[PDB]
């Protein structure tokens, strides 16, 4: 591992220094159907004319970006996404912009969000949750070693591929930072105490979010929930967590070390780093190299009828993509 | 049950990120 990562960092650095730009144009694609929306953008299933391939295109209205003050965040998203390369990270194929929008064309992950399957089924058995969790652990190990922080881990940002493996999407809050950062961003249910308390935080927040993820997958509901975000923040800060009767002793022990309000005791943030997590009993049966190589037989494989099939995604109200005749926010997005 | 309280809550659907 120590060896591998060191070589992937070199690749990342070259692309981080000299990012790719304007690698395609809107007219090379046929817009088909909306796969999902969020706070910032809309993601559409598109077909590439010349090749016939299907992709997932994230569309960002430049004006909406400024209004919401996501300028720096959006620039981070594109810059980081085009520089990374990992089995469990969605791949950015092309990126370009026009008078009104910013575009990011990614590989189409047809399996749907883990969210939809999780909600429909109710919850995942421990071995099933472990399978997904192992992939996130490796993903964060790769990301952190590049000085990157994810900041928006949640089932809504995790896609299942044809082989039943995870593909992490949405790098909207990803940031390269050595040291601490202060932005209050993320999703309510997954915020670490230190973020809410506005004290400056580091990569340790991703490890806390993993805790919440594992908990939600195994239980079927998040550890801290309520009707309004403010009520949730109160629960997160208290640190009081209750485990379902069915959780195994190993799982409970792992979660107590991830959902640790104290940074000096939180797994992943100690001397052994990620090793404390990898060597934990709950992962005793996990073959880390096998997962990385995608040699493990996935516990769940989504039904998929031909390319272009969106049956694993909900339906959304379609909206015309408008392109003004005048250039908007030209200077702000120069490097995009 | 905790599950019943969750299912009756207002945050069982897709959750968007925090934007100010
Ligand atoms: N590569 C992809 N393949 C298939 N679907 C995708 C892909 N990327 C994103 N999606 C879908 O589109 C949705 C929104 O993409 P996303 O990048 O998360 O926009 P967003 O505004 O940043 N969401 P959020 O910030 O969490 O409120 C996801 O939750 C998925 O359902
Ligand atoms: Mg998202
Ligand atoms: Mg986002």
């Amino acid at each position: 591992v120590k060896e591998f990562l060191a070589k992937a960092k070199e690749d990342f650095l070259k692309k981080w220094e000299t990012p790719s730009q304007n690698t395609a144009q809107l007219d090379q694609f046929d817009r088909i159907k909306t796969l999902g929306t969020g706070s910032f953008g809309r993601v559409m299933l598109v077909k590439h004319k010349e090749s016939g391939n299907h992709y997932a295109m994230k569309i960002l209205d430049k004006q909406k970006v400024v209004k919401l003050k996501q300028i720096e965040h959006t620039l981070n998203e594109k810059r980081i996404l085009q520089a990374v390369n990992f089995p469990f990270l969605v791949k950015l194929e092309f990126s370009f912009k026009d008078n009104s929008n910013l575009y990011m064309v990614m590989e189409y992950v047809a399996g749907g969000e883990m969210f939809s399957h999780l909600r429909r089924i109710g919850r995942f058995s421990e071995p099933h949750a472990r399978f997904y969790a192992a992939q996130i652990v490796l993903t964060f190990e790769y990301l952190h070693s590049l000085d990157l922080i994810y900041r928006d881990l949640k089932p809504e940002n995790l896609l299942i591929d044809q082989q039943g493996y995870i593909q992490v999407t949405d790098f909207g809050f990803a940031k390269r930072v050595k040291g601490r950062t202060w932005t209050l961003c993320g999703t309510p249910e997954y915020l670490a105490p230190e973020i809410i308390l506005s004290k400056g935080y580091n990569k340790a927040v991703d490890w806390w979010a993993l805790g919440v993820l594992i908990y939600e997958m195994a239980a079927g509901y998040p550890p801290f929930f309520a009707d309004q975000p403010i009520q949730i923040y109160e629960k997160i800060v208290s640190g009081k967590v209750r485990f379902p009767s069915h959780f195994s002793s190993d799982l409970k022990d792992l979660l107590r070390n991830l959902l640790q309000v104290d940074l000096t005791k939180r797994f992943g943030n100690l001397k052994n780093g990620v090793n404390d997590i990898k060597n934990h009993k709950w992962f005793a049966t996990t073959d880390w190299i096998a997962i990385y190589q995608r040699k493990v037989e996935a516990p769940f494989i989504p039904k998929f009828k031909g390319p272009g099939d969106t049956s694993n995604f909900d339906d959304y109200e379609e909206e015309e993509i408008r392109v003004s005749i005048n250039e908007k926010c030209g200077k702000e997005f120069t490097e995009f | 049950t905790t599950y019943a309280d969750f299912i009756a809550s207002g945050r069982t659907g897709r959750r968007n990120a925090i934007h100010d």
